[PDB]
RNA sequence: GCCGUCGCUGGCAGUCGGCAGAGCGAGAAAGAGAGUGGCGCGGACGCUACGCCGCGACGAGUAGGAGGGCCGCUGCGGUGAGCCUUGAAGCCUAGGGCGCGGGCCCGGGUGGAGCCGCCGCAGGUGCAGAUCUUGGUGGUAGUAGCAAAUAUUCAAACGAG
RNA sequence: UGGAAUGCGAGUGCCUAGUGGGCCACUUUUGGUAAGCAGAACUGGCGCUGCGGGAUGAACCGAACGCCGGGUUAAGGCGCC
């Protein structure tokens, strides 16, 4: 019974492993999160060979396919029910996601106004 | 709004702007207008050229009152009056003339630069200029003065 | 504390950075450097060339007049030429009718 | 240093200005003070001219 | 790999007006629409200066606007100006004239409605004439400001007649030694 | 093939529909111009124009410069008939994903009362170093050591000892 | 008949950081017996710059870099590594 899409096009990925910081594991202090290496002798910046790798902007995804979950759709936070509506005629292309913080008397009711909707939930499981 | 100034673009990179081999240091070349004669004298030939000497007499208690004068040119001159004086002077043809008073609107000298329109007028002011009295003299009209 | 003295390496390559241009050529060059006498004559030359306006009115119409007794007194293939011509969108206009009406 | 071209400015702070600075973060607090005093001053004198 | 140089590849003119009020940016729309759909250069230039700083669209005075319209052939136009109208008050009599401009001050207002002349906005004049036929474009003087008067070759040089940046002119201001061929040298 | 920059100072307000007629890519400056005489009621998408679309060329970079951040932190004016004891912040997480990235969103857990999205406003706003500051904790390590001044032994008592 | 060829849109104005220790190479070249020495000239590099080769390598040969698939090369190579 899942909600398909509009169309399902082929999804590629040029890079699909993160890109960990220089020096992330010899060290506890320096979390995985990004930062462009700066320093005058570094090897990562000078782009040696087996080295960690550099985020550039060749690595970006097809804008057809960008933002696009692997379920062909796109998605949008939703916080409360009337905000279906504003997705009732994105239907075929979008799904929805309810918030982290509604509670599960309100995202009962959610998931039930998207049911009739027609409109795909992300999280229809959630909390229960 | 520090959110859209330099610095915030500015954190991460180690001289922040500054310079990896000279630093910022802090006066690296005498502190406020130092050298003037010495090792900034190309800036101050280049830029500020005079600045250093004296010339002309000294002046000791000046008071800039006694060498007021505010000056008007010809070309506003017309302009001190309302609009219905000067076409009441065109629509006239007893030859009156009106009586533009110069001190009365804040000027003491009358410097003649513009044209003027050919119609008499009656110029009263504390110093006239000899060009601002011909240019009056030859559209017809009297430098009338007043101490 | 020897330092290095001088040297020219880099500088024929920044000279051509931003280029060697030749100055601005303009017409109409300034008079300045000229030698006053002559410049004071040339300046009660021009002060004085519309004392003869009048009379080189009196010429210009003159030879313009006359210019009317001047002039009012004169007064590879032919296979690839064809096709060329037929081939224009104007000059073969009727070369191109002259053949729609060949087909009825 | 004089940067290429600009003012040569005299700032007029060699001087510990920073201990004597005056801050007007009293006038309104002051100009009500003085039509407070205006208006008890304008009640004393009750008939006669309030410009005095 | 190829041997150019990309000093200059990004030009650097104005591709939208830096302001963002909405009486502009909608003559603008309509003139980059009439620009790009028309075959008049006359559009593109008003687009052009629609873009321009405030700097580099100065005013117009009324004097100037009379002198420049009194040319010899340009009678019964339009003068279109894309800065503002000033008022110049050293001029006594005003003829009648067709004008469209972005700002018209209070007393030119007075001045072109008492002769008898009209004043257009942009959108009336892309209404009147739309490939802006019979108009005399006009913009006023760009070396009016007194900036320009410091730029040129540095003070202190033979023969530069360029204004130094001095807190007071004075007797004692600039006046000792770069200057009197007395003290030191002068240029 | 995909991403981006630059250039074309490129194209698109023409979605002109029974008040209709659906075109401006084609080698050749200019009108699918006017007048003057010889049944069935039908037709996808678009267009936040700060938007959308099409073409080519290009893509290193310290010092430095500039731009763009729907990257992030804290408060202020508005605004989400915003979220929340049917569980907010915080923190943990071999769970699902998004974005080149800064970062972010869901699920599960813990927790117990406040918190966030947007448009602007403001700043003591982002750390790997500074023999940085304060606090906490490791390997060294059950290691060095508990060695100046000769000396202790037996039985009994109290006592869990 | 825009008066040689080929190529390419140019011109102009403000404001401006950083820099002002350099080094190497072909060729010429001064001091010195010479030096991985001191000092100049022209051009190209390293610095600021990866990649394939030279076993290794700031500077040598090739060649300059968005992320990828196929094909072909340069300089170097093809007993085994
Ligand atoms: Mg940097
Ligand atoms: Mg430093
Ligand atoms: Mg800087
Ligand atoms: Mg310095
Ligand atoms: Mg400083
Ligand atoms: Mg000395
Ligand atoms: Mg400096
Ligand atoms: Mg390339
Ligand atoms: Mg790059
Ligand atoms: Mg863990
Ligand atoms: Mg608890
Ligand atoms: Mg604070
Ligand atoms: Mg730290
Ligand atoms: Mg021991
Ligand atoms: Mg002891
Ligand atoms: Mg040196
Ligand atoms: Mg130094
Ligand atoms: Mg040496
Ligand atoms: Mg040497
Ligand atoms: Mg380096
Ligand atoms: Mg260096
Ligand atoms: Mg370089
Ligand atoms: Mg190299
Ligand atoms: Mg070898």
């Amino acid at each position: 019974a899942a909600l398909r899409p509009l169309v399902k096009p082929k999804i590629v990925k040029k890079r699909t492993k993160k890109f960990i910081r220089h020096q992330s594991d010899r060290y506890v202090k320096i979390k995985r999160n990004w930062r462009k290496p700066r320093g005058i002798d570094n090897r990562v910046r000078r782009r040696f060979k087996g080295q960690i790798l550099m985020p550039n902007i060749g690595y970006g995804s097809n804008k057809k396919t960008k933002h696009m979950l692997p379920s062909g759709f796109r998605k949008f936070l939703v916080h409360n029910v009337k905000e279906l509506e504003v997705l009732l005629m994105c239907n075929k292309s979008y799904c929805a996601e309810i918030a982290h913080n509604v509670s599960s008397k309100n995202r009962k009711a959610i998931v039930e106004r998207a049911a009739q909707l027609a409109i795909r939930v992300t999280n229809p499981n959630a909390r229960l | 709004p520090s959110r859209l100034r330099k610095t915030r673009k500015l954190r991460g990179h180690v001289s922040h702007g500054h310079g990896r081999i000279g630093k910022h240091r802090k006066h690296p070349g005498g502190r406020g207008n130092a050298g003037g004669m010495h090792h900034h004298r190309i800036n101050f030939d280049k830029y500020h050229p005079g600045y250093f000497g004296k010339v002309g007499m000294r002046h000791y208690h000046l008071k800039r009152n006694q060498s007021f004068c505010p000056t008007v040119n010809l070309d506003k001159l017309w302009t001190l009056v309302s609009e219905q004086t000067r076409v009441n002077a065109a629509k006239n043809k007893t030859g009156a003339a009106p009586i533009i008073d110069v001190v009365r609107s804040g000027y003491y000298k009358v410097l003649g630069k513009g044209k003027l329109p050919k119609q008499p007028v009656i110029v009263k002011a504390k110093f006239f200029s000899r060009r601002a009295e011909e240019k009056i003299k030859g559209v017809g009209g009297a430098c009338v003065l007043v101490a | 504390a020897k330092s290095k003295n001088h040297t020219t390496h880099n500088q024929s390559r920044k000279w051509h950075r931003n280029g060697i241009k030749k100055p601005r050529s303009q017409r109409y060059e300034s008079l300045k450097g000229v030698d006053p006498k002559f410049l004071r004559n040339m300046r009660f030359a021009k002060k004085h060339n519309k004392k003869g306006l009048k009379k080189m009115q009196a010429n210009n119409a003159k030879a313009m007049a006359a210019r009317a007794e001047a002039i009012k007194a004169l007064v590879v293939s032919r296979k690839l030429h064809r096709l060329a011509y037929i081939a224009h969108p104007k000059l073969g206009r009727r070369a191109r009718a002259r053949i729609a009406r060949g087909l009825r | 240093a004089p940067s290429r071209n600009g003012m040569i400015l005299k700032p007029h702070f060699h001087k510990d200005w920073q201990r004597r600075v005056a801050t007007w973060f009293n006038q309104p607090a002051r100009k009500i003070r003085r039509r407070k005093a205006r208006q008890a001053r304008a009640r004393r004198i009750a008939p006669r001219p309030a410009a005095g | 790999g190829v041997d150019i140089r990309h000093n200059k590849d990004r030009k650097v003119r104005r591709k939208e007006p830096k302001s963002q009020d909405i009486y502009l940016r909608l003559l603008v729309k309509l003139y980059r629409f009439l620009a790009r759909r028309t075959n008049s250069t006359f559009n593109q230039v008003v687009l052009k200066r629609l873009f321009m700083s405030r700097t580099n669209r100065p005013p117009l005075s009324l004097s100037r606007m009379i002198r420049k319209m009194k040319l010899p052939g340009r009678e019964n136009k339009t003068a279109v100006v894309v800065g503002t109208v000033t008022d110049d008050v050293r001029v006594q009599e005003v003829p009648k004239l067709k004008v469209c401009a972005l700002r018209v001050t209070s007393r030119a207002r007075s001045r072109i409605l008492k002769a008898g002349g009209k004043i257009l906005t942009f959108d009336q004049l892309a209404l009147d004439s739309p490939k802006g036929r019979g108009t005399v474009l006009l913009s006023g003087p760009r070396k009016g400001r007194e900036v320009y008067r410091h730029f040129g070759k540095a003070p202190g040089t033979p023969h530069s007649h360029t204004k130094p940046y001095v807190r007071s002119k004075g007797r004692k201001f600039e006046r000792a030694r770069g200057r009197r061929a007395s003290r030191g040298y002068k240029n």
